[PDB]
């Protein structure tokens, strides 16, 4: 608003952003306080939501927000779709919990019946409440056509108005407060469409992601924000250079995901540093360079002294690396610079984050680098180190992960999550003084990582079929040891530390 | 010819039937694996329609003719018997238990023993006849079993409606489903194990919180405590639906007090470092929002 | 012709009786069955197959893992190893030739097997994809007298 | 030699019931209990009709490629286990819905394959037949009254 | 049969031109000019030469890019040809797409025609999203002085309200629509299925008609349903002008009561909505692909004018948040290309 | 080695002379599980348990055993590439053990020795392994034997 020439544009401005009002001749005190946003109005509800999650705030989240005003505004019923991963269903649970609203979400068919969906649709329509369909299009053409037409019925009589609707040959009345949202998931046929009869009473929505240059601002005024603007343009501009310059791989990925590991990586360095543009540099040096090749360090290198050059020499430069060196005359090693190099950047990098990926050929000594890497941390720290060595493709997922029986409910644990049951219940033992080396030595692919995709994710959780989250502690690292990353996404490599020995 | 082969062989047959028996907790015993019994004669009876397209029966049919008007009889009654037999397991676990539910309904659970002794002495009688076709002899045992039925599915229709009505009364407990309802109507009593429930019929809060004598508050699912204004009492003579209307409108206006206590605090110049160590963050939210959209009319 | 010439040799002929329903289960129960008759019962059997009857991979495998060798361990495995150990002993000491441990006797058992089995394959079409994986396995390429009887 | 009728359109199966009368069982592959009452079926004799051919079970083959171990005073047959005794009058019928269904090789070499299935080639029969109904109605009255008459 | 009501050279040529007058009815545009031509090349092989043959396929092959020659065009047969040359030589194609349709020499059945000709209970017109043949039946029915159900299929309520009616009418004989059949699909093959699948009796052919309103780009129709009926493709599309005097006269039913100024913002909103339907036709140019757009956003766009202008004094400066709202929220929702944003 | 240079006689040859080395055959095809390796080694194998050792599974006498996997390179990968029982024999050399999941305990090898045989990889229907896998062996090529020593 500082920045607007005029009254004009501070009043375009202005119209999108939320307004929060308050009646002072209300007397109606649960009616109090209203919200006004480009000119309709919505009244906030008193429903307690404790202390839930906050999206970053960013234009197109306020575009979701005001497609979904205005199509309440006309009692429209509110959907859209788009890819996967772009926060649709945060999208409208946020705008719940900004009126103080509990969104219910209905997951369905993942063996799920249509017999307790109707009974949620008849308590949702009589509390008031708010209701999301996730993922709406993954749903079987029987069930998709029978909840479709008691969706068509919801949003008929709030279109009418009508106080009572029969739904399941039941009478019922109908609370005006009740909203139903349908989030869709991308088709295969192109983008998933919602069927003929759900189409006059929606309104469809092209959900996207968003570029890089403001949240990338927005994160640094977070962690510090010196110059915000000339450092999220140059973060930015370094990383198409070095899409630009450096060889296509297939494992490279400069997306706002490795921006984010960088700035999150960022975070806990400048509690070393300070909040200067050395900060991020050190962190590029961390996450980045461990990933290039040969062929593109020198690439990282000019363009990072081009584009902005901050210091020359790092700190942890001699007691680790003589820990090293006798960990490796332990082991009979020569401590080439390029072992050495290896070993300081791995000890490094798994500092800050628990899921280690280590790639190169067949024979390349990665197995003798982290191990070197171990012994060292087991002299200076004085911590143990248990390892687990797992060929993972081996075992079967449900060999690994856990199942369920034939009709006995009775659950194997398998083997990843009956040690992690160890290391967590045990509370015998020195697990909590020891590292925690779980390693999983064998070519990866999308399936086993995706039923354990939350332990990569933020939530460092473990989910299970089984319904119960481990989480894990700081003790636990995870270590894909392999030779290529063909079958694995970038939305995991994104939160894994990635090591090319190149 | 042939005729005569396959009759022999069925004759032999069903003079060996027999019925696995076993009995459960309570008196009764309950008759296991039906399906075999059931196929055999299902499949004897249309070898013996089958029978009717041959050409050296005609003289050889009468005696075919009786062990067919047997057998229909004997699915008959299979049916039935099965029916019973699923639907008064069924309601046993929910009525033959608990005395609270049975308290609520005494009716239908009088009716429902009334039925169960009748139901024992069929079994019993029909299991020591030592003969399963031979039980289609004993006097009154397909209109038995017909009335039977027809009483247990009254007594479950019966059985709904009061849920249904429950559900009307508080509209979560569309969410909770039968049985969570079930435990929470027999155990309203003791009070504490509706807490685990909370989670799933409110979605943000986690358990609440007693002094033993009354309802001090709630906390979430991330670990704040929710104080309430308004404590909640507890009697004898209470029902679950009764207190928990109650507190679902008693945190609503609890939210508003620390919303506008908050608001009040907020406007006479302090800190939100020392607020926010007392009130709830989505007081502090909201009364921030309105200070600052206020602050920025202005100064617009 | 080959039940005419099993017939001249006195064999016992065997032809699985599998339809649209029989599974692996089913043709391990038949294949146990043959070998027991062909060892305890010294039956001498032609074991007569067609490409039809192998209408999944399993019994492809089984089949490779028979000539191969002349056995299917999974056939006689754990408590079923003991028994047919004491079932073996019986046998040998009913014929009066004594073995102690058990790798004698089962020596004794494979070579009676592999000179009392006699399988035949009949295949009708080389160039559907399922025959074209008979003529390609090893090991039934590497004992199979492969004879054409065309056209 | 077993008849194998190919006719999608619907109708073969209502013809051959009407010809053979009360002892018309029909059957089916998907029918799971099929093939007990097919051997019930063979040992009273009567005619049978099995729907959807494109689908095969095996155990049928000693029906279709005849065989029976004979005996002296019965004649019998192995469907399966079931050494069934033949009565004579009995009388397979195969039918199948489409032409797309395959047919497996064993049977499609012993069974005698038919097709009802409604031809375009019809159009080059039928079309002359209604052009001389509009060019010559005496000469086609002919064309049928001369074998009529003879 | 219909065409008897050198003999041989008659009455092949006047098949060809029966079959051309019946089935083009049911095809759309494109698949009419695939006929026409496919068929006059199946005609003229057999009659002509080999170099009325080659001719043909080497200008078949101009109009495509499969080979391209410029061969003599043949002697002395000018007025019979060079006319699609001369329509290649100016790369005009419409003219040189529509000549082997005036060769035919055949009057185009309108629907009328059809309606008229046949003798059928059963008519299903499926078309695109743009356009409706509602309002062709509204002519058609007026002219032959019948009546015109509208029938919508909407909830449970409306299924049971048409089915009635469909019981009704037929008995009184009076004509009936059934807008949107696909999304009642379910509901169509358990009872609409059934009951006009099997022919009846004469009684409901002498007074009763029945007509579906279908769409071609959506869910399959049952196949024995779809064969009983005769089908139709109402491919007539109304020109720009046309459709903002049809959006203009809808304004003044419900009327205007915001203001004098409100009046004219609807103006502009239909020109708005003439000139983004316009483009919507063209899908290779324009619009990157094909985006369906209805009234509803014209409902949206006229609610958030009057919303605007209820609050906001008589100055100039609205003009700069209607604008992204319209192409961000009312219009730009469907789409996704940020181009066509 | 091409089919037929004496792959298996020379061991089977080198091998059954010596007192120490006992072999077991196994002979792969187009789809052979890990659970047919266990089968197959169950017979001549004994497990032990020690605390240190977990389960050590030393062979069943005091010899040692050789375990001939023949025609090792024809197990059908997957779509990715993988194909599971060759890591599980690489697992077996480079680690000398593997996980035994219905127990969920590691198992120790002991003496238990590894021989390959393999026609070349450009034969029709070979797979080429993993060289992760292969790092580990002593390869050698034999050859047919010059037609005179024939
Ligand atoms: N620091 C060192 N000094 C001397 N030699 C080394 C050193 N590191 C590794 N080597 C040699 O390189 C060999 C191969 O490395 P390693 O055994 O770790 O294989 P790897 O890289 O783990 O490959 P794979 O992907 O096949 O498991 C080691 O066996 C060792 O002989
Ligand atoms: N008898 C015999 C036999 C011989 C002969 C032989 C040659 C040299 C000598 Cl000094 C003595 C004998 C008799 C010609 N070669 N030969 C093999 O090559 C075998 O090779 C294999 C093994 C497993 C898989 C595959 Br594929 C091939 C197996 N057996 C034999
Ligand atoms: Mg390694």
């Amino acid at each position: 608003l500082k920045n607007c020439s005029t009254k004009e544009e501070a009043r375009l401005l202005w119209a999108k952003v939320q307004k929060f009002y308050q009646k002072n001749d209300t007397l109606d005190d649960l009616n109090s306080v209203f919200i006004s946003q480009s000119g309709y109005l919505l009244q906030y509800k008193f429903e307690y939501i404790g202390i839930p999650e906050r999206l970053i705030y960013t234009p197109l989240l306020l575009i979701g927000f005001a497609t979904l005003t205005d199509s309440l505004h006309q009692k429209y019923g509110g959907c859209f779709f788009g890819p996967a991963g772009t926060g649709k269903t945060e999208t409208v649970k946020a705008f719940g919990q900004n009126l103080g609203r509990v969104v219910v979400v209905f997951n369905c068919d993942d063996s799920f019946d249509y017999q307790v969906l109707s009974r949620l649709l008849v308590g949702i329509t009589q509390i008031g409440a708010w209701g999301c369909f996730d993922q709406f299009n993954r749903l079987d053409e029987k069930v998709l056509s029978a909840v479709s037409a008691n969706i068509q019925q919801i949003q008929n009589g709030l279109q009418v108005g009508k106080s009572h609707i029969t739904l399941l040959e039941e009478e019922t009345p109908l609370s005006p407060h009740t909203a139903v949202f349908i989030t869709l998931n991308p088709g295969y046929n192109g983008r998933s469409e919602l069927p003929e009869n759900l189409k006059k009473s929606f309104r469809e929505f092209s959900m996207k992601s968003p570029q890089s240059g403001t949240i990338a601002e927005m994160i640094l005024q977070i962690m510090g924000f010196e110059d915000s603007k000339s450092l999220a343009s140059k973060i930015v501009h370094f990383l198409e250079l070095l899409s630009s310059k450096c060889s296509s791989m297939n494992h490279y990925h400069f997306g706002l995901r490795t921006l984010k590991g960088v700035l999150r990586n960022c975070s806990p360095l400048i509690s070393e540093f300070g909040e200067g543009e050395k900060t991020v540099v050190e962190s590029l040096k961390r996450v980045i360079l461990p990933s290039l090749g040969d062929t593109d360090e020198l690439v990282f290198k000019d363009e990072l002294s081009k584009i902005f050059d901050s210091a020359g020499t790092p700190l942890n430069s001699k007691a680790i690396v003589q820990c090293l060196k006798d960990a490796g005359q332990r082991s009979g090693f020569s401590m080439s610079e390029e072992f050495l190099k290896k070993c300081m950047q791995f000890y490094y990098m798994q500092k800050t984050q628990q899921a280690l990926i280590l790639v190169g050929k067949a024979g390349c000594g990665k197995t003798a680098t982290w191990k070197t890497v171990i012994d060292a941390m087991a002299i200076f720290d004085g911590h143990a180190n248990v390892v687990y060595v797992i060929d993972t493709k081996v075992l079967t997922k449900e060999s690994l992960y856990g199942s369920m029986l034939k009709a006995t409910l009775e659950w194997r644990d398998g083997l990843f999550t009956s040690i992690l049951r160890r290391v967590n219940d045990d509370i015998t033992g020195t697990f909590k003084n020891s590292r925690i080396w779980v390693v999983f030595d064998s070519d990866l692919d999308p399936e086993y990582v995706e039923a354990m995709n939350s332990v990569l994710d933020d939530n460092k959780i473990l989910t299970l079929p089984n319904g119960e989250r481990l989480p894990i502690p700081p003790n636990f690292r995870i270590l894909f040891e392999t030779d290529n990353l063909d079958h694995t996404t970038p939305a995991t490599i994104t939160r894994c530390g990635l090591l090319w020995f190149s | 010819f042939v005729i005569e082969k396959s009759l022999n062989r069925i004759k032999k047959f069903w003079k060996e039937a027999q019925y696995e028996v076993i009995e459960h907790s309570s008196g009764l015993k309950l008759v296991r694996e039906w399906d075999v019994l059931e196929q055999a004669c299902k499949e004897d009876l249309e070898e013996l329609v089958s029978m009717k397209a041959s050409n050296y029966y005609k003289i050889f049919e009468q005696d075919c003719l009786d062990l067919e008007s047997k057998l229909t009889k004997l699915s008959e009654i299979q049916v039935n018997w099965v029916e019973v037999q699923f639907y008064w397991l069924d309601l046993y676990g929910i009525l033959g238990e608990n005395l609270d539910i049975q308290n609520f309904l005494p009716l239908e659970t009088s009716k429902f023993k009334s039925l169960t002794s009748e139901y024992k002495m069929i079994t019993t009688r029909a299991f020591q006849l030592d003969t399963t076709i031979e039980v289609i002899h004993i006097p009154n045992f397909d209109t038995t079993l017909k009335l039977t039925i027809d009483s247990l599915k009254m007594i479950k229709s019966s059985l709904s409606t009061f849920l249904e009505r429950q559900r009307r009364q508080f509209p979560r407990f569309y969410f909770l489903g039968n049985d969570d309802l079930l435990k929470i109507i027999g155990s309203g009593k003791h009070h504490d194990q509706v807490s685990k429930f909370m989670k799933k019929m409110f979605g943000s809060i986690e358990s609440i919180i007693f002094l033993e004598d009354f309802i001090t508050g709630v906390r979430s699912v991330e670990g704040e405590v929710l104080n309430l204004n308004e404590k909640i009492e507890l009697k004898d003579s209470i029902q679950a639906q009764e207190w928990l209307n109650i507190l679902d409108t008693e945190i609503k206006l609890s939210v508003f007090t620390q919303f506008r206590d908050c608001l009040g605090q907020l406007k006479d110049g302090t800190d939100i470092e020392v607020v926010v160590s007392k009130y709830i963050f989505q007081a502090i939210l909201l009364s921030a929002q309105v200070m600052w959209t206020e602050l920025v009319e202005k100064c617009l | 012709l080959t039940r005419f010439v099993a017939w001249l040799n006195g064999l016992k002929i065997v032809q699985p009786k599998i339809h649209r329903h029989s599974n692996l289960s089913d043709f391990d129960m038949i294949l146990k069955k043959a070998i027991s008759d062909c060892s305890l019962k010294e039956s001498r059997t032609c074991l007569i197959i067609d490409e039809s009857n192998i209408l999944e991979t399993a019994f492809l495998e089984r089949m490779n893992t028979l000539l191969a060798n002349a056995d299917i361990p999974d056939l006689f495995q754990g408590e079923e190893y003991d028994k047919l150990l004491n079932n073996l002993r019986n046998k040998t000491r009913s014929l009066g030739l004594l073995l102690d441990t058990e790798q004698e006797l089962y020596d004794w058992f494979v070579g009676e097997i592999a000179k009392n089995l006699h399988v035949v394959f009949t295949i009708c079409d080389p160039t559907n994809n399922k025959s074209s994986a008979m003529i390609s396995s090893p090991a039934l390429f590497n004992r199979c007298i492969i004879n054409w009887m065309g056209d | 030699a077993v008849p194998f009728l190919l006719d999608p359109s619907s109708h073969m199966i209502t013809v051959i019931s009407n010809y053979y009368g009360n002892k018309t069982v029909l059957l089916s592959f998907l029918e799971e209990g099929f093939v007990k009452r097919l051997e019930n079926a063979i040992r009273f004799g009567s005619v049978v009709i099995i729907q959807d051919g494109e689908f095969f079970d095996p155990i049928i083959s000693r029906l279709i490629s005849r065989e029976f171990n004979h005996a002296g005073n019965r004649v019998t047959v192995e469907i399966g286990d079931h050494e069934v005794d033949v009565s004579g009058d009995f009388k397979l019928f195969i039918h199948s819905c489409d032409p797309s269904g395959d047919i497996p090789i064993f049977l499609r070499s012993r069974v005698r394959l038919v097709h009802f299935v409604t031809n375009k080639e019809s159009i080059e029969t039928r079309i002359f037949d209604i052009t001389l109904t509009e060019e010559n109605a005496e000469m086609q009255r002919k064309r049928e009254d001369l074998i009529k008459l003879n | 049969k219909r065409v008897f009501i050198t003999r041989v050279d008659e009455i092949l040529w006047l098949l060809y031109q029966e079959v051309y007058c019946q089935f083009s009815t049911a095809l759309d545009k494109k698949f009419k000019m695939i006929m026409a031509m496919t068929m006059f090349c199946l005609y003229k092989f057999d009659i002509e030469s080999e170099q009325y043959k080659e001719a043909v396929l080497t200008m078949i092959g101009v109009l495509s890019e499969s080979s391209d020659g410029v061969p003599k065009l043949t002697v002395d047969t000018n007025d019979d040809l060079r006319y699609l040359w001369d329509y290649v030589t100016t790369k005009s194609y419409i003219s040189a797409l529509n000549w082997f349709k005036n060769e035919f020499f055949v009057d185009e059945w309108n629907i009328a025609d059809v309606v008229a000709n046949s003798e059928n209970n059963y008519f299903t017109m499926a078309s695109e999203r743009d356009v409706d043949g509602t309002f062709k039946l509204i002519e058609l029915a007026k002219a032959s002085k019948e009546s015109l159900k509208i029938i919508p299929l909407g909830s449970i309520e409306n299924l049971n309200y048409a089915q009635e009616e469909i019981s009704k009418s037929k008995i009184e004989g009076g004509w009936i629509l059934l807008q949107n059949i696909q999304m009642s699909l379910s509901w169509v093959k358990t009872y609409l299925h059934k009951h006009v699948e099997e022919t009846k009796a004469a009684e409901e052919h002498e007074k009763f008609k029945m007509f579906m309103t279908c769409h071609l780009t959506g869910d399959k129709l049952p196949a024995p349903l779809l064969q009983r009926t005769d089908r139709v493709v109402y491919e007539d599309i109304p020109g720009i002008l046309d459709t903002v005097k049809d959006l203009w006269g809808s304004q003044f039913f419900t009327g205007k009561i915001s203001g004098v100024w409100s009046v004219y913002c609807t103006f502009l909103l239909s020109w708005f909505h003439a000139l983004i339907t316009a483009r919507t036709r063209l899908v290779p140019h324009g619009f990157s692909k094909k985006y369906y757009f209805n009234d509803c956003d014209f409902q949206f766009a006229s609610v958030y004018l009057e919303n605007v202008l209820a609050t906001n004094s008589t100055n100039n400066i609205p003009w700069a948040q209607v604008r992204d709202h319209i192409a961000t929220i009312v219009y730009g929702g469907k789409i996704d290309e940020e181009k066509d944003l | 080695g091409p089919p037929g240079s004496g792959k298996t006689m020379i061991m089977n040859n080198a091998l059954r002379n010596s007192s120490l080395y006992d072999v077991v055959g196994i002979n792969f095809s187009k789809d052979t599980t890990t659970e047919h390796i266990l089968s197959a080694l169950h017979r001549h194998t004994n497990y032990v348990t020690t605390s240190k050792g977990l389960t050590l599974l030393p062979k069943s006498d005091i010899k040692n055993l050789v375990l001939f996997c023949d025609e090792i390179n024809l197990p059908k990968l997957d779509k990715y590439g993988s194909q599971n029982v060759v890591l599980f024999l690489r697992q077996l050399m480079e680690k000398q053990g593997f996980w035994k999941t219905p127990e969920n305990k590691w198992v120790t090898i002991e003496r238990i020795h590894i021989v390959g045989a393999c026609n070349p990889p450009t034969d029709p229907g070979r797979i080429p392994m993993s060289e992760r896998f292969t790092r580990h062996a002593a390869i050698l090529y034999l050859g047919y034997p010059s037609g005179k020593s024939l």
